[PDB]
């Protein structure tokens, strides 16, 4: 389960980046 | 198909890396 | 569904990339 | 295996992005002191 | 031992972003 659980993290982070640069723009 | 959609991200993802 | 919600989130990244 | 070696691509992409940034807060550092 | 080399990368590129 570690590559899963790795992606998992790695795409939440990505969307919580883009989700807070919206909120910039 | 999920393998095809991952190998075809996997590989634009290191082709814009590289 | 692990798995699943870690392929949708690298299909998410690709796409992600490819608009940036 | 393509996707394997893609993942081994952006790994090594990642490593050296983290050793460049190191070696660069290692002189903001060194200016500081 | 590529592909679990390429697992174990995946994992130090998660505790990356996550000391990030």
């Amino acid at each position: 389960r570690c590559c899963v659980d790795a992606v998992n993290f790695v795409a939440e982070s990505t969307r919580d980046q883009e989700a807070t640069g919206e909120e910039v723009s | 198909p999920e393998l095809r959609e991952v190998v075809s991200s996997i590989s634009y993802i290191a082709r814009q890396l590289q | 569904p692990e798995v699943k919600s870690a392929i949708e989130g690298i299909k998410y990244i690709a796409e992600t990339m490819k608009s940036d | 295996k393509p996707a394997v070696d893609g993942a081994n691509f952006i790994v090594n992409h990642m490593r050296d992005q983290n050793n460049y940034n190191e070696e660069k807060d290692s002189w903001n550092r060194v200016a500081r002191t």
